[PDB]
Formats: structure tokens, C-alpha cells, sequence
């Protein structure tokens, strides 16, 4: 399965 | 939050044709902007991510391209699955995540100038105490069309509520309804009830009317 | 088989609270972050919400912050939406959504959606419609119809002729008058010789009221 770039990182 | 703007908002175009849809976005976004499909009756599906990646089983007829403000989704060759609603949507800078409003494709079809009919209340509902005056407008092209309803000729505005079918499937034409609302008593006050239709198909508007009681 | 299935949707009045249930099957629901997103009727797609695939991370559209709360029981397999204070606006199908895959974070990759389901923030209560003829005013075209009138909640559905007459056949969209009920057409276009021979029976179900008629229409 694609994996995409993260945009929004985890707190 | 970032805008997209998608334009044209309505596309019209034969199957088998290219189609071209635009997507614009207020500050860049890099390549961080996908493409959604909606079908009627269905759930948006992903078509396009990172502005030129197909996502998964989607055909090759489907292409973007785009980088920073601007994009382009492109149909190859329609096919007929392919009329329905695209949204692009980017995730650069979020939240919010957000849309842009959406682009339909339509099938283009000649212009064809409605046909019109206006229906008096029905004796049932004037003893319940209400009139509605119906009139429709079947089986036009393109979609924009003008109702105005008159009653004694005094233009009536804000008082009517409208709608439109889906394309035909089978004659790509559009039909309006449109209803106007009013007491039993404002309307025995009145005699004359209009429907004046404009249409890009009609070379003058084209009115039907009745008299009240006649 | 990645699926995913909202349910709970319904008639709410404004400033009550209502929740909504989205069942995720195919998939490890527990690694994925899980959207909201919501389409009012005849709009665009709108972004509501966003929750980690552990629950600790929570993000909202500005026009549901303090109001709705978004959650997850991975354990079920369920994400839910807790919309609390609603209002008109709020009227829309609600589609959940899985976030695509990403290390460290949130994508913001929406794949796939679910069927929706569907909110109606209303004070209104359920009631039948009364169905109205839209009677038939040449060797020509001929339009009759039936007018579908203050009903409550959406959908109806029409047929003619228990559905042998198909051809011509126009039935509208609703429209929500400004009593909080809806108002609907349903007209067919017939050889005006016809009118003196053929009958016209409009079908009308409101199963929300559970009100069937059969409606004549004449000229």
C-alpha cells in the first residue's frame, strides 16, 4: 500500500 | 485557511472528448493537492494525490499535473462513468484540511429551448386553505433558465422556491419546477397568474397564464 | 475490503446532541488517524475533523470547535462523532474517512470514505404528505403531475402507473419550505390524445410516516 509524506506532525 | 478555487465550475463536453478542470490555490502548496471524484448517490473517491500520482485502480486516462498555486486534473478521453463532480483538496497546510468547490462535467448536448406549463391549485387544496401555483419548464439545454412569476403583473420576488432534475439519461436536457406559495385569501384577491420563462433557446420569454376561476 | 459504514444519522432538533458511529473492518483500525468530513445538501465537501490512530491528537474545523468531539473504541473497531449544541447549518451527510498511512503524523490523504450518513437539524415532526392533482390543461404534448406537499422528513418516492409508466417522467427535488416541510413534483409529459382514454395514477410512499397513496389525476 501507498505510503504518503506526513503534513501534519504528531504532538 | 487555504482557498481553492476551481474553474470552470461547469464543464460541458461530449464523451469521448478531453477534458481539462483547473485547480488555484490563494498561497502555494507545494505539490501537496489531490483530486477527489464524487458520482451521483456516491461517496468521493481518490483519483489523483500529490498532484500528479494516480491512486490506486484509477485509469490511465486520468492525469495532474501542478506545482505551488496552480494544477490541472485532465481526462484523456471521457467515458461515461466519467460525468460527475471533482473536488481538489490539498494538505500542505492544515487544519483545516480544505476544498475547493467543486467542478461538474456535464454532457454538451445542442440548446434546446424548454417547454412550458403552469398548473392553477387544485380545487382539494384550496378547501385545505392554501394555493400553489406550479410551473415547469421540461426538457432544456444548458441549465440556466430565468422564472418570473407575475400575479396581476406585479413581479413577484422571494416568494417562489425552485428545482432542478439530473441530466436526462437519455436526451441530456435539464427540467425546473418552480412553486408559487399563497394564503387562499391573497390568492382570490387576484386574478391574472404568470409563469414568464427566459431561456438562451427562446428567442423572447415565453409566458403561461391563467385566470383565477376561469 | 477496506470498508467503512456510518450509522446514527437522523432528525435532531437544534441544540440537542446527537452521535455518530462510523464501523471500520479490513484494516488494522488502530494504525490509521480517521476524518469527518460533511456535505450539506447540494454543497461541497467541508473538512470536520481529524483523530490519531491512539486517540491522543484531536483537530476541528472552526465551525464546530467547542461543539462536537470527535473519538475512537479501537478495541471495537468504531470512530465516533459526538456533535453536541446543533444547529441548521449543521444539516449534511457525514462521511468518515480514513487518513492515508504516514510515518510520524497525519497525511491529510483521504482513502477511502464511507456511504455517509445523514444529519437533519429540524424542529419538525413526522408527517404524511397530502398529494395534490397537477391537472392536465390538440394532436400534441400533454403535462400532468402530482404536487407532494408538507411532508416531513426527507425522502419520498414517486411512481406512475405502478411503475409502467416510466417515459417522461420528471420527479424533482424536494424543497424545504419555510414551515420546516418539505414540498416535492412529479410530472410526465403524454400525447394529449391520449388524456380521454389513458388513466394516470401517481404512487406516492412516505415510509418515514408510513403513508401510501394513490393519487388519479384528471383533465
Amino acid at each position: 500500500e501507498t505510503i504518503y509524506n506526513t503534513t501534519l506532525k504528531y504532538g | 485557511e487555504i482557498v481553492l478555487t476551481q474553474s470552470p465550475a461547469t464543464l460541458s463536453l461530449s464523451p469521448g472528448e478531453r477534458a481539462t478542470l483547473s485547480c488555484r490555490a490563494s498561497q502555494s502548496v507545494g505539490s501537496y493537492l489531490a483530486w477527489y471524484q464524487q458520482k451521483p448517490g456516491q461517496a468521493p473517491r481518490l483519483l489523483i494525490y500529490d498532484a500528479s500520482d494516480r491512486a490506486t485502480g484509477i485509469p490511465a486516462r486520468f492525469s495532474g499535473s501542478g506545482s505551488g498555486t496552480d494544477f490541472t486534473l485532465t481526462i484523456s478521453s471521457l467515458e461515461p462513468e466519467d460525468f460527475a463532480v471533482y473536488y481538489c483538496q490539498q494538505r500542505s497546510n492544515w487544519p483545516p484540511l480544505t476544498f475547493g468547490g467543486g467542478t461538474k462535467v456535464e454532457i454538451k448536448r445542442t440548446v434546446a429551448a424548454p417547454s412550458v406549463f403552469i398548473f392553477p391549485p387544485s380545487d382539494e387544496q384550496l378547501k385545505s386553505g392554501t394555493a400553489s401555483v406550479v410551473c415547469l419548464l421540461n426538457n432544456f439545454y444548458p441549465r440556466e433558465a430565468k422564472v418570473q412569476w407575475k400575479v396581476d403583473n406585479a413581479l413577484q420576488s422571494g416568494n417562489s422556491q425552485e428545482s432542478v432534475t439530473e441530466q436526462d439519461s437519455k436526451d441530456s436536457t435539464y427540467s425546473l419546477s418552480s412553486t408559487l406559495t399563497l394564503s387562499k385569501a391573497d390568492y382570490e384577491k387576484h386574478k391574472v397568474y404568470a409563469c414568464e420563462v427566459t431561456h438562451q433557446g427562446l428567442s423572447s420569454p415565453v409566458t403561461k397564464s391563467f385566470n383565477r376561476g376561469e | 475490503q477496506v470498508q467503512l459504514v456510518e450509522s446514527g444519522g437522523g432528525v435532531v432538533q437544534p441544540g440537542r446532541s446527537l452521535r455518530l458511529s462510523c464501523a471500520a473492518s479490513g484494516f488494522t483500525f488502530s494504525s490509521y488517524n480517521m476524518h469527518w468530513v460533511r456535505q450539506a445538501p447540494g454543497k461541497g465537501l467541508e473538512w470536520v475533523a481529524v483523530i490519531s490512530n491512539d486517540g491522543s491528537n484531536k483537530y476541528y474545523a472552526d465551525s464546530v470547535k467547542g461543539r462536537f468531539t470527535i473519538s475512537r473504541d479501537n478495541s471495537k473497531n468504531t470512530l465516533y462523532l459526538q456533535m453536541n449544541s446543533l444547529r441548521a447549518e449543521d444539516t449534511a451527510v457525514y462521511y468518515c474517512a480514513r487518513d492515508g498511512r504516514s510515518v510520524g503524523g497525519f497525511s491529510g490523504i483521504l482513502d477511502p470514505w464511507g456511504q455517509g450518513t445523514l444529519v437533519t437539524v429540524s424542529s419538525a415532526s413526522t408527517k404524511g404528505p397530502s398529494v395534490f392533482p397537477l391537472a392536465p390543461s390538440s394532436g400534441g404534448t400533454a403535462a400532468l403531475g402530482c404536487l407532494v406537499k408538507d411532508y416531513f422528513p426527507e425522502p419520498v418516492t414517486v411512481s406512475w402507473n405502478s411503475g409502467a409508466l416510466t417515459s417522461g417522467v420528471h420527479t424533482f427535488p424536494a424543497v424545504l419550505q419555510s414551515s420546516g416541510l418539505y414540498s416535492l413534483s412529479s410530472v410526465v409529459t403524454v400525447p394529449s390524445s391520449s388524456l380521454g382514454t389513458q388513466t394516470y395514477i401517481c404512487n406516492v410512499n412516505h415510509k418515514p410516516s408510513n403513508t401510501k397513496v394513490d393519487k388519479k389525476v384528471e383533465p
